[PDB]
């Protein structure tokens, strides 16, 4: 399975 | 940060059957912002969340709840065909910034409440009691107390303040108010509090004590047809004075 | 930005002519991922041809696989052409059952 | 997934806390995660872990091997950390169950239990009655009659004085109510300290 | 031995078109199990792997969220990007991440991976402990302090320790008869003249992709004039290669071909 953000919202960059 | 996630208005009292529109601004560096629906004695129900613009999940959400974010990246969240359940804590939260990405930011709330008509709406009574003798002999302590009644809905932020100060310590408000009528719902509610003082400090007639209850009502737009005053969100007080007796 | 595609044309089995095979075109090594690929027979572009899905090496080259199921024969000419962002114009590959 | 964990639990400020929360089928994507929310407050992260023992700077997280249990440690409680505590187990969705709702109560140890009468204004409807300087042991209950008004235990801290008291308010309009009288729904000390 | 689960991920933005192109592919080792394309009909993750399609429509249901937010979470990125480097508002852009888990054979964590690069060039990678970044760039320097700030570093490693070790061990179980395959290489010898003439070492329908193929003379090797073309797939999930001399008609019999691959038992040694 691929990455997710475990209960937020993922980085920007 | 610097500034956490916002959300406007702090309140809301409104007939059902209508609309409103509640704001909420995502913490300083955030692109993502969620819902959340707090009903009373229960967890937080996701509404839904949004990132940049887009919507990204959603939860059991009626479709008469519609939301939205702006290229300011601000949101709104517009509850339409409103019923007496809608009643509740709404909370808006901000991620994938600032915020850890296995984080979410919540916002301070806005709390609606649904009535069926405006009526049963009314204002705080506010009453300061005056310290015991008993007490002041006994302990050397003197403790006041303070009384706000009658008032509707449950939503009311009662401080004291001394000489011309709002205080803190020595001072403790019921958790929860009391319903003035059990069972008889769109009941009156009570609230007490308590500031403690020393006896010098009570029966020194240069000091001040002022019970200030903030209450959240209707606005300056609301129809208001009956005999009483409008309810309109307000201040109440009552204070006494220091008495060397 | 920006590397010009390598491209191999071969069967996915030793070709043997009645029997049916693959015809693969690989080009692999390029960058950006936009690319043109057809398979030909006898100069003209085949309509089934399907491809991989667009993956990359560890020097973030792209490559895809191309191919389509043919039976060959003696007289018939395969080959495949490439277009791509590096390319002056099309680079056409001849499929030689020996490589 | 979902989780079961405490409805409330009750503590004494300087003590360890330890919430325990069950999720049997928690799935591989998922973390454990807590949160904390004071009353109609936005709720808090606390901390977050996968298969280890995790330790932060407000509380610890224990994680067995299975993931079908963890455990919230709150290493020295003070009268700050009553809220209501979320354990959740999480992948994309946050979804709060009622949390277990923690209540952390004073070491009243110079109790003086007594009930007082206060009179204004003017005068005196209602008559307010305090009750107050009574341990966190005793508990404190509602009244038989409904005209008649009781507030649940309140912690004040006079912290000018370094002194914690507990208290509650009884009052009506009746010419009937008195203030001896006023809390004898609730198990009383008969220590209590009746003035006039 | 070791494995490895990858996902290969590749972001394209365009010029006045709408919403950059997503596209994932997942790996174990050199096996494709799921892809997913934000172009697609429904953008949805596909199984591409007979192991991986017992699992139920909760899996691809998650796994297709998780690609659609990361779609949301590339244009954004594609935007910042653009703005680091001052280029236009109507250039074509690439973004590509690159991450997974190496275990061994007791199929605990070995190493670990999660980079990424712009327009083809490195960007900022996760270093081997897995708690810092390194920048490739001035740019990827804003990436890397905005990164410390929110201390990502620390939510990668939660991943590359944590779901990625257990379905890679989940993916190696249930497909272990094809992941744990090792299928040797058919081999064989063609020459044609020119005609110098030439000497063509042929390797086809092995796994994995790894393999070693040389030209010796007498025993030393010929480097030199070995045309070697790279490792090809051939379609089936195998892999082919071949390596050439041209020689001339002379001496042909020490001309040797050493095929090395892990499902030969003992190195080959090949002669027309």
């Amino acid at each position: 399975a691929p990455r997710g953000p475990h209960g937020g919202a993922a980085s920007g960059l | 940060m610097d500034s956490g996630v916002t959300q406007t208005p702090k309140h809301l009292i409104t007939a059902t059957g209508q609309r409103v529109t509640l704001r909420c601004s995502p913490r300083s560096g955030d692109l993502s912002v969620y819902w959340y629906q707090q009903s009373l004695d229960q967890g937080l129900q996701f509404l839904i969340q949004y990132y940049n613009g887009e919507e990204r999940a959603k939860g059991n959400i009626l479709e008469r709840f519609s939301a939205q974010q702006f290229p300011d990246l601000h949101s709104e969240l517009n509850l339409s065909s409103l019923e007496l359940g809608d009643s509740a804590l709404y909370f808006c939260a901000s991620s994938g910034g600032h915020t850890g990405s296995n984080e979410q930011f919540f916002g301070p709330g806005t709390r609606l409440t649904v009535l069926e008509d405006l009526k049963n709406v009314f204002p705080p009574e506010v009453a300061v009691f005056e310290p015991s003798e008993a007490e002041i002999s006994h302990t050397q302590k003197a403790t006041l107390v303070c009384l706000a009644t009658g008032f509707y809905p449950d939503h009311v932020e009662l401080s004291w303040w001394v000489n011309g100060k709002e205080v803190h310590s020595g001072v403790c408000t019921d958790p929860q108010p009391l319903k003035e009528q059990p069972a008889l719902n769109d009941s009156r509610y009570a609230l007490s509090s308590r500031l403690r003082v020393s006896a010098t400090f009570w029966q020194n007639p240069r000091n001040h004590f002022r019970c200030q209850v903030q209450f959240y009502g209707l606005s300056e737009n609301d129809e208001w047809t009956q005999d009483r005053a409008k309810p309109v969100t307000q201040i109440v007080s009552a204070e006494a004075w220091g008495r060397a007796d | 930005i920006q590397r010009t595609p390598k491209i191999q044309v071969y069967s996915r089995h030793p070709a043997e002519n009645g029997k049916s095979n693959f015809l693969n075109c690989y080009v692999s090594g390029f960058h950006p991922s936009d690319i043109e690929v057809d398979l030909l027979k006898n100069g003209e572009r085949i309509e089934k041809v399907e491809h991989s899905d667009l993956s990359f090496s560890k020097d973030w080259s792209f490559y895809l696989l191309y191919y389509t199921e043919f039976t060959p024969t003696e007289k018939d000419e395969y080959a495949c052409r490439v277009n791509h962002v590096t390319l002056s114009q099309p680079k056409i590959v001849k499929w030689d059952r020996d490589m | 997934a979902k989780t079961t964990q405490p409805i409330s639990m009750d503590s004494y400020e300087g003590q360890e806390v330890n919430i325990t929360c069950s999720h049997n089928n928690i799935a591989t994507n998922d973390y454990i995660t807590w949160y904390q929310q004071f009353p109609s407050q936005g709720p808090r992260f606390i901390i977050q872990g996968y298969k280890t023992k995790v330790t932060n700077e407000v509380a610890s997280l224990f994680i067995p091997a299975d993931r079908k249990s963890s455990t919230l440690s709150l290493p020295r409680v003070s009268l700050s950390d009553t809220a209501v505590y979320y354990c959740l187990v999480v992948d994309q969705k946050l979804v709060f169950g009622t949390g277990t709702r923690l209540l952390v109560s004073p070491n009243i140890q110079n109790p003086d239990p007594a009930v007082y009468q206060l009179r204004d204004s003017k005068s005196s409807d209602k008559s307010v009655c305090l009750f107050t300087d009574f341990d966190s042991q005793t508990n404190v209950s509602q009244s038989k009659d409904s005209d008649v008004y009781i507030t649940d235990k309140c912690v004040l801290d006079m912290r000018s004085m370094d002194f914690k008291s507990n208290s509650a308010v009884a009052w009506s309009n009746k010419s009937d109510f008195a203030c001896a009288n006023a809390f004898n729904n609730s198990i009383i000390p008969e220590d209590t300290f009746f003035p006039s | 031995g070791s494995h490895s689960m990858r996902y290969f991920y590749t972001s394209v933005s365009r010029p006045g078109r709408g919403e950059p192109r997503f596209i994932s592919v997942g790996y174990v080792d050199d096996t494709q199990f799921v892809r997913f394309d934000s172009d697609a009909a429904s953008p949805r993750e596909e199984p591409r792997a007979p192991w991986i399609e017992q699992e139920g429509p909760e899996y691809w249901d998650r796994n297709t969220q998780i690609y659609k937010a990361q779609a949301q979470t590339d244009r954004e990125s594609l935007r910042n990007l653009r703005g680091y480097y001052n280029q236009s508002e109507a250039g074509s852009h690439t973004l590509q991440s690159m991450y997974g888990c190496d275990v061994g054979p007791d199929g605990r964590l070995l190493r670990g991976h999660d980079q990424y690069a712009y327009d083809g060039k490195d960007y900022i990678a996760l270093n081997e402990d897995l708690r810092s970044w390194t920048a490739a760039d001035t740019a990827a320097q804003i990436t890397q302090r905005k990164w410390e700030a929110a201390r990502e570093a620390e939510q990668r490693r939660a991943y590359l320790e944590g779901e990625c070790v257990e379905w890679l061990r989940r993916y190696l179980e249930n497909g272990k008869d094809k992941l744990e395959r090792a299928d040797p290489p058919k081999t064989h010898v063609t020459h044609h003249p020119i005609s110098e003439a030439t000497l063509r070492c042929w390797a086809l329908g092995f796994y994995p992709a790894e393999i070693t193929l040389t030209w010796q003379r007498d025993g030393e090797d010929q480097t030199q004039d070995t045309e070697l073309v790279e490792t090809r797939p051939a379609g089936d999930r195998t892999f082919q290669k071949w390596a050439a001399v041209v020689v001339p008609s002379g001496e042909e019999q020490r001309y040797t071909c050493h095929v090395q691959h892990e499902g030969l038992p003992k190195p080959l040694t090949l002669r027309w």
